[PDB]
């Protein structure tokens, strides 16, 4: 006869002891552990809702990666690769490209918590989550492998971390902030609850709605499976979050998460928000991406923070604002400077297009549509010299992406600057201003692209020398329109 | 630029004589934190992580040009791995199972769950530490195809965890009374067999620099375990008549020589630069008198009666 | 000589980095930064362009120079119109 | 006042991707809720099923609408995400909430 | 460490021995075992040359299953049944409902050998044969069963054989007769050979092909993987014919062979034939059902066949006629007696087809296109009574398929008939003839449909009562033409 | 005129199950179609040869049930279950083979083991292939595709036990080369005195040929005769000759052993609704227990003499 | 009277069940055949319809009834033009 | 038939890999482990068939270093869906072949 998990778990997370040849604090240091001086037996009440254990964790993990890789066998010959839409495709290499390697680098947000978090179960969940991220990472090069022979584009599934290209840039400045650059403690509130229940459902979820849509269910199939991992070890957090709260933390659980969802929204508003409202054909939107929002953010995410006893961030409203308007701005960015990116960005403003962008942000057409009708005049003359820029934007200090604003009939654009310690850096929310307040030691002598552009490090210093400083190694690698600019014959 | 053809593979994979295989493909040069020196992560070259990293990862003085050119001689990915451990931890639970139906625990000779008690249940609290110290390596070593060995190897030191935890409990269901699943904690803190490996674990956990990390751990205490507690126990089971316990520590001894194994073959690549030989010599004498300390209080307490 | 500013051009949607000159009077300043967006995203109109501190509600004068304005390099600019 | 009608939602249950499990979790949430209405939105790659204030998910239940033998643990195969706090065992998984919105 | 297969092998198959208390005929009667007369010891030679062993068997198995689950899990919603040609969801209701309790059925084939053949080899391999019959009969009930609450005819997956529709029969009366009818070593040499390494071949990969191009993956993904057990377990028969001709037994062993490809061939040209070049949309044909015949039949079974020492069939100009012919007219008559089908045909004579027809077999037009001519013309103008039977079909006494020939410019149809035993029996071809007289006893006193129909056992003695025999149960589950004549305009 | 009827939620024959279809009900139900005619089970001649062995050797059994369909493996297995738990089991077996051969298990076997071995253990094979062949013969003639399934399974159990068998038979005589391992069987299954009874009723028993009464003599006689007779006296002696890996893999095989009790009982539940059938079946545990009995004491014989 | 024969007719694809009687003449058989083959899936010709026995030399005259002809229920007939 | 004589007359041998990830490994070992002979393969999406003339090889090493994962011959039953020639194999390879030249 077996014996109930119910038995014997709790002797698997009897783990602590009360150190003697070394203190407590050499053992679990601040700086890597983070539990603000609550000391060693209370965070032994930490209790991981999502129990798993060795044998149970090895069997239903090798059930998950058979069914994923069967899947992608038995499909390789649907022509997916072939018959897609151009804009379907720039979608699995931005997706590729900028999450493989992260989900590699959240391996070692988990081994933070596995070797520094004071709680015994803490340490147990993640090592399953070390294993879990492992396995994600490793899913997340393989699948885009095959497609080396067809472009070189999908070489930077595995290149764009290794790179200075500004989206990189980008995405490593948010994840060693919230992954590998903290404390355990700040890991388990910014990675595993605030990015991994909140942000991650977007890109997992909602793009598989859309993936499914569209008929890629190699990539959907992928995905989600990817996604009921995340459901397991996401659930670390939750518990650090209510021993915070009962051991008078509350203020600085709140901070760092106000912190992680911003420092996630900016960077989901950029490489999500344009997939699903402008790369994603038109027909296969389950939603648009502000749909998508306030299921998973709002109606989800944030009501679950209610529920452990959190409040609605001091950004709340200028959040709301910033989902009917940023990531349009985000998307128009990415296109104007399509060859600084690693796929090919997808215009997505054929009339029929612009009339849902319209059904779905009214007023859009008076705004973005201005700008876009002056580059399709210019499409149409064969001014393409005009649809290419010829300098570099200003690019916010914290999130690493550009400054931006709202553009035609009712323009506004503002700028959150603030001069510290003898340097003048600029913000593109009040919020991420306040982010960088919070902690100006793990951000002040960071220095942007543009900032690297303006001290000489770029050479030559235009806007070619920025590209080769960005890591392009042959013309076919640098982004163009997803169509040819055949949107503009509609 | 230059116009160039689609590559097979990856551009760092694509000058291989060979065809990559699914373990060069998913695990070869993932980390960018060892691109640049000065800033680790993309942070203010002064973050108190990059001040970490360059302090424990980048100046230590374990050196080598191409420490990414490590290779784990098992190839193991993660699918590969839960195949090979879905196999090996089916068996010891069918193992389980098996010898329960029988009613093994009531057979064993009188005294031996006291013996249990107090030289195998409190191994847990060893193998934690093993645990906890594995991931240390993992997120500190400076090549992802080192870091992987360590994930595994992480996993393992929680599989051997639970095995404790597992056998600890059912052991107390035929002898309730002998402290199983109560006593562990104080035993670890306060019983003198327990208190050389025990010093030994706090002061390894406390070794911050990657490569005396790896040395401390590998070379060092887990090589010991396998000659001084795991082949003890084997034999002192065989005297009482617990014919599970050689069987299951012949399980997890497969874990310990494969963790051996690509620690043996990380010397071999480090020992490429040859002054990296005196290093790891200097860290093997530095906890080597610390390991055999462990050792022989551990086998006196076996020993007792 | 060489002074680099970030420019937010009215109707547009992001800030630039444009490069004018520390003795260019506000005009050409604003013909620098026009260059980057009219007939790029931006309708061409009448009017006269002029220059601003960010957010500010104040112009500066039409044929004043850069070194007069007490602008520093990196500092943030709008050019708007009358 | 859309975002404060979304957010004022008390709804919990699991969230299933597209595969074997979507029907039968469907039906085994209509049976072990009985007078609660279960809501479903289908996304094709997920559906997404909820009720107001808890949702219980027996194994017993959830194993004779699959159709199969199944243990509980074996359901983050295809649990892709959740509303509501979790309590999971060996009988059954809950989804609840602490508070009333 | 472990010792290798090759060191214990033999042990697995050394279980022949001397009865004792029974003797050797009562332990394998002829009628059951087919030894010949062939000794107990000349079978021990026999050497299966696609081997497996119970520890891989069940682990290789266990793979094989869950990929063809999860892939089947994960394209649910891919909308094949809702987004799919009518016709190719009759092909894939034909194909459950002609295989499905079939492959369970060989499981008695395979287990007829497991007890009764001589050969120790044989006997172990046909233990996984029954498995593998298993395993494909429960995958092809269990994968049509979601599409039950969409249609009716889903539920044929498991009634058709339980029923006395004549596609039914036809298929009963030739599996009865090579899989579950005769004794242990005709099944290995006209089961295992012929059906199995010569026929499946067409309609569990050329249909592949075809739902591939189809986009049907879930189905194309499922008969590929059975067709890998297949592969295995069909190499029993090449053993037992080396055999039969080592010990003097050449001349029988040809006449099973020749009997089962035919009997095989007249089955599949009503089954795969009409599904390959006319309910499979043109544009998803990999190749013409002709192509498809001279790839599997021709190049690779027949040759097989030469290899093993063994002749071409006595009938082989017959045969290569009838691939040019034959299934032509069994689609027409398929589709225009459609109501006595559980799947709804298609036309497929729009004239982009008829264009690809001609192109594949030269004639068509002045041939089968004579009668689509007149069948068309019936739509168009609305008369429709013109488009329905109200009359059997005269049905061939081996087959159970009707007597068909070559309609149009130059007609030609013959029957072959033989007065036996006080009785008139009709066949479809002299081959057909010469299988029923190579064993009467196997055929004499059954009786066809149409010799049912006119005995008095199918009351009333009408077309509405011939359907209610056949055992539809309600007017939706009778075939229709599959896209309602829109191929006419 | 033909009724109108919406479509069904499973096949037409569950229908009207009170309980939604299972899995097993789904692949595993009412698939014989040779029930439905009596006078011809196989759509061929009604006096073909087979068509005559049929209704003779099924049809015209002494026990009778008017739903044999009805009939359920209480464990309630298909193709894809049994492969999960025998991979598992059988991965299990092959572990502990492994791991026993690196310690030489072989070598440290009481003096004079590998003979009892060489008598008493390899010939088993032979035992076992006839319980191979004699559970495909209940497949085959089984009123009902519930009934045959339950004996497709324990055929290839059969097979694996076989396996097991001869894989040892070869493992032990690498240690012991000079004790007729893996060479002599045949002749012991033929000659030897122990093996003569089981022998006789191998032989009897693969020629009943009624459907009814094969499973009654090979499910409820022969095999729990081998269960009390065979297997748990060869791992006492095992126990007292230092042979510990034998009562594992042996413990392995009695859960095999066990699942085939399970599900003959159930059908001999399912047997004894129609009153008639209790005393056929004790007639015909009757007519062959002195057998099966006269087999167990020859071989036991042999056991214990050294 | 019923009188059950096989017919195959000139250009048609397949052999049917035709019921005839045996006092009809084999004009009268021709026709009845024919009602289940022209305009169905033979087209409409000018000509005199015959009936032999199947793929015969010889054909029956058109007013010997089938009763005259010594056909035996269920043999194969043709019915062809002249 | 001329054409059925030809069609007949083929001394082509060698595995039918149904589609998944041995197609292209199979392909590659084909041309790898039979030097000096032509491959011909006919895609047919759901299936290729591989073959060349007389004798076709596959060994397990070859198979193993070109589908980059441990790899067994006796796993080859999951994918190969049917074959020409007959058929010896064995822990080292496979070989599809033909007694007689036609
Ligand atoms: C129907 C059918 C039978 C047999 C074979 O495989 O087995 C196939 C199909
Ligand atoms: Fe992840
Ligand atoms: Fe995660
Ligand atoms: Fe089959
Ligand atoms: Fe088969």
């Amino acid at each position: 006869a077996m014996h109930p998990r119910k038995d014997w778990y709790e002797l698997t997370r009897a783990t602590n002891w009360t150190p003697s040849y070394v203190t407590e604090e050499q053992l679990f240091p601040e700086r890597m552990s983070g539990h603000m001086g609550i000391p060693l037996e209370k965070w032994e009440s930490y209790d991981e809702p999502y129990k798993t254990s060795y044998p149970e964790y090895v069997s239903i993990q090798r059930e998950k990666d058979a069914g994923a890789y069967s899947v992608k066998a038995a499909l390789e010959r649907a022509k997916i690769y072939e018959n897609s839409d151009p804009g379907w495709i720039s979608t699995l290499k931005s997706h590729y490209g900028a999450i493989a390697v992260g989900e590699y680098a959240a391996v070692t947000g988990e081994g933070r918590m596995a070797r520094f978090s004071k709680a015994p179960g803490n340490r147990n969940m993640a090592t399953f989550g070390m294993m879990d991220e492992l396995r994600h990472g490793q899913l997340q090069l393989f699948f885009p492998h095959e497609y080396c022979k067809k472009d070189r584009q999908f070489d930077w599934a595995w290149r764009a971390y290794h790179s200075n290209e500004w989206a990189a840039i980008a995405a490593k400045h948010f994840f060693d902030d919230i992954i590998t650059g903290r404390d355990a403690i700040s890991v388990a509130i910014m990675l595993t609850f605030s990015f991994e229940t909140g942000f991650t459902n977007m890109q997992f979820l909602g793009l598989a709605a859309d993936a499914a849509e569209a008929g890629d269910y190699t990539f959907a199939n992928l995905i989600s499976s990817i996604q009921t991992d995340e459901s397991r070890h996401a659930q670390q957090g939750g518990p650090a979050l209510q021993l915070l709260i009962e051991n008078g933390k509350r203020e600085e659980a709140q901070k760092k998460v106000d912190m992680a969802i911003w420092r996630a929204w900016r960077l989901f508003a950029v490489l999500t928000g344009p997939v699903m409202d402008y790369y994603t054909p038109l027909e296969d939107r389950s939603q648009s991406f502000k749909e998508f929002m306030y299921e998973w953010i709002i109606g989800q995410f944030e009501r679950s923070l209610i529920d452990l006893g959190l409040d609605k961030p001091w950004y709340w409203d200028l959040f709301l604002k910033d989902i009917d308007e940023l990531h349009h701005s985000y998307h128009m960015g990415v296109w104007y400077w399509r060859t600084t990116a690693w796929w090919n960005p997808a215009a997505g403003v054929t009339p029929e297009e612009r009339d849902w962008l319209e059904e779905k942000y009214p007023g859009w057409n008076k705004r973005w549509g201005r700008c876009w009708d002056v580059i399709t005049e210019n499409v149409l003359n064969d001014r393409m010299d005009l649809v290419s820029p010829e300098t570099l934007p200003s690019v916010c200090n914290m999130s690493q992406i550009p400054l931006v604003g709202v553009p035609g009939d009712d323009w506004n654009i503002e700028v959150f600057s603030l001069e510290h310690n003898g340097r003048l850096y600029h913000f593109g929310s009040e919020v991420d201003r306040w982010v960088f307040q919070q902690d100006p030691v793990q951000y002040q002598n960071h220095m942007n692209i543009v900032d690297r552009f303006l001290a000489g490090q770029i050479q030559p210093m235009t806007l070619e020398g920025a590209l080769k400083y960005m890591g392009f190694q042959s013309i076919e690698e640098m982004g163009k329109d997803a169509h040819d600019f055949a949107w503009a014959d509609k | 630029f230059e116009s160039k053809k689609p590559m097979r593979t990856w551009s760092h994979l694509a000058e291989m004589r060979k065809k990559p295989s699914e373990y060069d493909i998913v695990s070869r040069k993932l980390h960018y934190s060892t691109n640049n020196p000065d800033s680790p992560w993309e942070l203010s070259p002064d973050s108190p992580m990059n001040l970490w990293y360059k302090q424990y990862r980048n100046a230590s003085p374990l050196k080598h040009d191409n420490w990414d050119a490590f290779t784990d001689p098992d190839q193991l990915v993660y699918r590969t791995y839960n195949l090979m451990q879905d196999g090996q931890e089916s068996y010891v639970q069918s193992l389980f199972d098996q010898f329960n139906e029988r009613e093994h625990d009531q057979m064993v000779r009188e005294g031996w769950e006291h013996t249990m008690a107090r030289c195998y249940s409190p191994l847990r609290y060893l193998f934690h530490c093993l645990q906890m110290s594995s991931a240390y390596v993992q997120q500190m070593a400076p090549a992802s195809t080192i870091s992987n060995c360590c994930i595994l190897q992480t996993a393992d030191s929680l599989r051997w965890l639970t095995h404790t935890a597992y056998r600890t409990h059912e052991l107390s269901l035929t002898y309730p009374d002998a402290g199983l699943g109560e006593h562990e904690r104080e035993l670890w803190e306060k019983e003198p067999g327990w208190q050389g490996l025990r010093e030994l674990m706090e002061k390894q956990l406390t070794a911050f620099d990657w490569g005396e990390a790896f040395v401390s751990l590998n070379l060092v205490v887990k090589p010991m375990i396998v000659e001084s507690i795991f082949k003890p126990l084997q034999q002192q089971a065989w005297e009482n008549n617990d014919t599970l316990l050689p069987l299951l520590i012949d399980s997890q001894l497969k874990d310990a020589e494969r963790h051996s194994r690509w620690s043996k073959a990380l010397v071999k690549h480090a020992l490429e630069n040859p002054d990296n030989h005196a290093v790891i010599e200097g860290w093997i004498e530095k906890w080597r008198p610390l390991a055999d300390r462990a050792a022989e209080a551990y086998l006196s307490m076996l020993s007792s009666d | 000589s060489a002074f680099p500013v970030h420019a937010a051009f009215e109707k547009d949607f992001l800030v630039q980095l444009v490069v004018v000159d520390l003795n260019d009077s506000m005009d050409q300043v604003a013909e620098k930064v026009a260059y980057h967006c009219v007939n790029r995203r931006v309708a061409p109109r009448e009017g006269v362009m002029r220059v601003r501190k960010h957010r500010s509600t104040e112009l500066f004068p039409r044929d004043m120079t850069i070194a007069e304005s007490g602008l520093n390099p990196t500092e943030v600019i709008d050019v708007v119109f009358e | 006042t859309l975002a404060d009608q979304a957010l004022h939602n008390n709804n919990v249950g699991p969230i299933i991707r597209a595969g074997d499990l979507v029907e039968p979790v469907i039906e085994t949430a209509e049976i072990d809720n009985p007078g609660k209405e279960i809501t479903v939105e289908d996304r094709r790659a997920y559906v997404r099923i909820a009720a107001e204030g808890e949702l219980i998910l027996t194994r017993k239940t959830l194993e004779e609408q699959l159709g199969r033998p199944f243990n509980m643990q074996e359901l983050e195969i295809n649990l892709a995400s959740f509303a509501g706090q979790i309590q999971a065992d060996e009988d059954q998984i809950r989804f609840y909430f602490d508070k009333t919105m």
